[PDB]
RNA sequence: GCGAGGCGCAGGCAGCCGUCGAACCGGGGAUUCCCGAAUGGGACCUCCCGCGGCUUAUGCCGCACUCCGGGGUUUAUCCCCGGAGGGGGAACGCGGGGAAUUGAAACAUCUUAGUACCCGCAGGAAAAGAAAGCAAAAGCGAUGCCGUGAGUAGGGGCGACCGAAAACGGCAGAGGGCAAACUGAACCCCGGGCCGACGAGGUUCGGGGGAUGUGGGGUUGUAGGGCCCCCGUAUGAGACC
RNA sequence: GGGGGACCCUGAGUACCGUCGGUUGGAUAUCCGGCGGGAAGCUGGGAGGCAUCGGCUCCCAACCCUAAAUACGUCCCGAG
C-alpha cells in the first residue's frame, strides 16, 4: 500500500473519480427519472474489484 | 506552444507559493518529463527556470512546481496568465 | 474559424495560430477552474475545434504538397 | 457456351483468371486463351471430346 | 570418397584430354548434353564416346551409364568437375554427363581416349 | 530415359547397388536432425511423377519417423474392459502422413505437395516431402501448380488433402465398400474408418 | 442528398454553431494514447530499460522466432534487400484422440457413442467430384442434396438393440491438367529500356533459376498418345485478351 | 482433318498375400493403420459379396484441380 505501481495507482484514481453522486441538474433534466448509478461505492463496505 | 502544459493551478497553496518561493504551479500532461516541463515553461513565458518538481495526484494528473530564478518574477507571469 | 480562411494561410502561420490557440486554451481552462463568472462557457469548445481544424488542414496541405512534388 | 474469364483473389490479394467451364486458374492471359482454345475448343466444332464415356454422353445429348 | 559408380581411376591428363575433345566436338560436330539425352543416344547407339562427372549426387542419375555403355560397346570416361564439364559442353549450368555423336575435328583425340580407356579397364 | 532406370534400380533396393547405398545413407542419416532440407530429391523419378519441378519455390525435406504403432496414455478414471487397451494400438494416420505433418510444422510458410518413401531400417522410416511456396511469383505463374495460391488451400496436409491423406480417408475406393467414405469421414458420422 | 433548425440516452442554466447551407444521411479521407499475435529487451502490476542511420536539433526510420527467393563476407546462419506464418470469428466445415452415468429391468460382447469433451486446420461456404465405378434378358454413365428403397439386405449374450447402398422420381448440371513416349534452352521470375494507348501484345538489356530438364506436345481401354509412312487441309472458320 | 504400322510410352516398398489392433450392417464378403513378405508393368493389369479354374461383362489404380444445386446465421429486409 505504501509502495504502489503506477498502473495500479491510476486504476485506483479512476475508481475514486468514478465514485460520486448524480448531478442535481442531471436529475432535473431527466425529471427525477435518473437518481443513482450502479458504480457508487463505500470504501469500508464495497471493495474494489482489484 | 507545445502540449506539456494543460492548465495553471489556481489554488490557495499555489498562490502562496507564487507569493513566497517564486514558484509556479501547473497541471501538465503525464508523459512529460522534467526537462520537457522546464523547456516548455522557458519557451512559452520567456523566463528562466531554476528547478522543477513533479508529482502525480490521486486523480491521475501530473502537477509540477516550477521554481523560477531570482532574476524573473513569478507574480508577473501569474498576472499575464490572469491568476491574480 | 472557417476551413476556407484556414486554407488561405500558409503552414507557418497555421503552426503559429495553433500555438496561440493552445496557450489561450490553457489560459481559459485555468480561468474556468479559478472563477465562476463564466460569460462564455463555449470558448473552450470553440478553441479545441479550431485547433482540430487547423491541424487537419495542415496535414491536408502537407499531403497534397508531397503528392504534387512527387 | 461462353468462356469469359472470372476474376479471383489469392492469399496475397492478386488477381487470377478462372475458366468458367472447368475451374482452372491462370495468371497470364496468353495461357488463359491457349487453354480455352485447346481444352474446350471441341464445343465449337474444333476437335472432339476426350474419353469414350464423354463421347457417348455427348452423342446421346446431341 | 569416390562414388561407387566410378569403375576406375583416370589421370588428370586423360581427363583434360576428354574435356578438350568435348569442347572441340561442341565447336565442330555433334554432342548431347544431359543425362537424359546421353542415355537416349547410348540406347540408340549413336554416341562414339561418353563423358561422366565424378561429383554427381545422388548417383542414381548416372549409376546406369557404365553398365549400359559396356553392354552397347561404347567407351565411357570420367572427369572430375561437373561444372567444368557443363561449361565445356557450352551450357551455363553444370552437366552430369555428355555424349559425342560426331567427332568433328577431334577424331584422333577420341580414338586415343577410347584406346586408353580400354587399356585402363574398358 | 534415366527415369525408367532409376525406377528399376529402386524397385527392390536389396537386389542392386541401391541396397549398399541405402545402408551407407542410413548410417549417415541416423546422425542428422529429424527434419532436414536437402538440395535435390533422392528418387528423381518419384519426385517428378508426384509433381516436383526444377524451378524456384520447390523444396525437398527429409523426415525421419519411428516405426510401430502407438501406446495409449494410462487411463485415470474407471474404465470398462473394452476400453482399457494401451499396447496393441496403431495410429489412424499413416507414418507418411505423420512425417508430412512434421515437415509442415517445421516449415510454416510453405504447403505440403507430396511425399514418398525413401528408406527404412528396423527402427526408423524415412520419407522425402515435396513442398511448395505459394507466395513466389514463379510458382504463381505456373498454371500446373498455381492453384495452391488460392485461399481455400491452406493447411491442406492438416485437413487431409494430400495423397497420403486421401489414402487414409479411403478416397481411393469407389462403389461397393466405399459407402461411408464420401463426401467426408465426418459427413458419415465418422464411422467409415 | 435534405432544407431551418442543431448541440446523444436526458424535459436544466449559460452559451455557441448554421443560409459562405448546419444538424442528419450515403461515400471517401485525417487523427487514432497504452497494453494485446505484440514483435528491439523486460515485466509482482497495460509501466519501464535498449542498440544503429537520418536530423543542427526537435523528431523520424530500422533491430522478435520459423522460413522462402537473392547479395556480402567475417563462413559468422553473422550482416543487407524483397516476401510469408503467427491472433480473432456465434453457428456451419475438414482431419485426428476419445469416456461414464444410462439400456439390457443385475453385467462383462453390445448400447450410450464415433456422442460429451480434447488437439490440429480453412472459407464464406467447406468437403466430395469425372470410374481399374454401377449392373447382367437390359443396360446406365462425375459429384453433392431431397423423396423412396427401409426398419429391408444385413449385424447382434441372434439378447436389448443397431442398420445401409443400388435401381427409380427430382434440384442442379461441366468437365479439365500432369508423369512418360518425342523435342532439346526454343523457357520462367525480378528490375530497366523501346514499339505499342497509359492496356493487351511485341521486342531488348542486367540479375536469379534451369541439361539432376525451363519450355513445346499428352492424358487414354476389345485402348490412348509419341514416332514413321500416305492422302488432304488452313484461302477459311472459331475462341479468347 | 483423316487412314496404316511390325517401333516407343502409360504412376513401386504400390496393388496384392499373412497376421494384429480399431472401425463397419459388411456377415469366411466394409474401410483404415502397424509388423513381416511383395509383382506384372501393354505379348500388360484390375473388378464382378468364401477360395480357386474356365467363359462372359465392365474398367485402367497407385498424381492433381473443379462452379450450381447443400450447411449455418454472428448480421440485414419481411412475416406471425
Ligand atoms: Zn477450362
Amino acid at each position: 500500500a505504501r509502495n504502489k505501481p503506477l498502473a495500479k495507482k491510476l486504476r485506483l484514481a479512476k475508481a475514486l473519480k468514478q465514485n460520486r453522486r448524480v448531478p442535481v441538474w442531471v436529475i432535473v433534466k431527466t425529471n427525477r427519472r435518473v437518481l443513482t448509478h450502479p458504480k457508487r461505492r463505500y470504501w469500508r463496505r464495497t471493495k474494489l474489484k482489484e | 506552444p507545445y502540449k506539456v502544459i494543460i492548465r495553471p493551478v489556481v489554488t490557495e497553496k499555489a498562490i502562496s507559493l507564487i507569493e513566497k518561493e517564486n514558484k509556479l504551479t501547473f497541471i501538465v500532461d503525464r508523459r512529460a518529463t522534467k526537462q520537457d516541463i522546464k523547456r516548455a515553461v522557458e519557451e512559452i513565458f520567456n523566463v528562466k527556470v531554476e528547478k522543477v518538481n513533479t508529482l502525480i495526484t490521486p486523480r491521475g494528473e501530473k502537477k509540477a512546481y516550477v521554481k523560477l530564478k531570482p532574476e524573473y518574477s513569478a507574480s508577473e507571469v501569474a498576472a499575464r496568465l490572469g491568476l491574480f | 474559424m472557417k476551413p476556407s480562411e484556414i486554407r488561405e494561410m500558409s503552414i507557418e502561420e497555421i503552426d503559429a495560430k495553433i500555438r496561440e490557440l493552445r496557450l489561450q486554451l490553457a489560459k481559459e481552462r485555468g480561468l474556468l477552474t479559478m472563477g465562476t463568472s463564466l460569460e462564455n462557457p463555449m470558448v473552450i469548445r470553440n478553441l479545441r475545434r479550431d485547433i482540430a481544424r487547423l491541424l487537419t488542414i495542415k496535414k491536408e496541405k502537407l499531403r497534397e504538397r508531397e503528392k504534387g512534388k512527387v | 457456351v461462353k468462356l469469359k474469364a472470372i476474376i479471383v483473389k489469392d492469399r496475397d490479394g492478386e488477381e487470377f483468371l478462372r475458366c468458367p467451364r472447368c475451374g482452372m486458374v491462370f495468371k497470364r492471359r496468353k495461357d488463359y486463351t491457349k487453354h480455352v482454345n485447346k481444352a474446350h475448343g471441341w464445343l465449337f466444332g474444333r476437335g472432339k471430346p476426350k474419353g469414350k464415356r464423354l463421347q457417348k454422353k455427348y452423342l446421346k445429348a446431341s | 570418397a569416390k562414388p561407387s559408380y566410378v569403375k576406375f581411376e583416370v589421370p588428370k591428363e586423360l581427363a583434360e584430354k576428354a574435356l578438350q575433345a568435348v569442347e572441340i566436338a561442341r565447336d565442330t560436330g555433334k554432342i548431347r548434353k544431359g543425362t537424359n539425352e546421353t542415355t537416349k543416344a547410348v540406347e540408340r547407339g549413336q554416341a562414339k564416346l561418353v563423358i561422366i562427372a565424378e561429383d554427381v549426387d545422388p548417383e542414381e542419375i548416372v549409376a546406369h551409364l557404365p553398365p549400359l555403355c559396356e553392354e552397347k560397346e561404347i567407351p565411357y570416361i570420367y572427369v572430375p568437375s561437373k561444372k567444368e564439364l557443363g561449361a565445356a559442353a557450352g551450357i551455363e549450368v553444370a552437366a552430369a554427363s555428355v555424349a559425342i555423336i560426331e567427332p568433328g575435328k577431334a577424331r584422333d583425340l577420341v580414338e586415343e581416349i577410347a584406346m586408353k580407356v580400354k587399356e585402363l579397364m574398358k | 530415359g534415366m527415369y525408367k532406370y532409376i525406377r528399376e534400380a529402386w524397385k527392390s533396393p536389396k537386389k542392386s547397388y541401391v541396397g549398399e547405398l541405402l545402408k551407407q545413407r542410413m548410417i549417415k542419416w541416423r546422425r542428422e536432425p529429424v527434419v532436414v532440407r536437402i538440395e535435390r530429391p533422392t528418387r528423381l523419378d518419384r519426385a517428378r511423377a508426384l509433381g516436383y519441378q526444377a524451378k524456384q519455390g520447390y523444396v525437398i525435406v527429409r523426415v525421419r519417423v519411428r516405426k510401430g504403432g502407438r501406446k495409449r496414455p494410462r487411463w485415470k478414471g474407471g474404465r470398462k474392459p473394452s476400453k482399457m487397451g494401451q499396447v496393441k494400438y496403431s495410429p489412424k494416420k499413416s507414418l507418411q502422413w505423420i512425417a508430412e505433418e512434421k515437415a509442415a510444422r517445421k516449415f510454416p510458410n510453405l504447403e505440403v505437395l507430396n511425399s514418398y518413401w525413401v528408406g527404412e531400417d528396423g527402427m526408423y522410416k524415412w520419407f522425402e516431402v515435396i513442398m511448395v511456396d505459394p507466395h513466389h511469383p514463379v510458382i504463381k505463374s505456373d498454371p500446373k501448380i498455381a492453384w495452391i495460391a488460392l485461399k481455400h488451400h491452406k493447411g491442406r496436409v492438416f485437413r487431409g488433402l494430400t495423397s497420403a491423406g486421401k489414402k487414409g480417408r479411403g478416397l481411393r475406393n469407389k462403389g461397393k465398400g466405399a459407402e461411408k467414405v464420401r463426401p467426408s469421414i465426418r459427413a458419415n458420422e465418422g464411422k467409415g474408418k
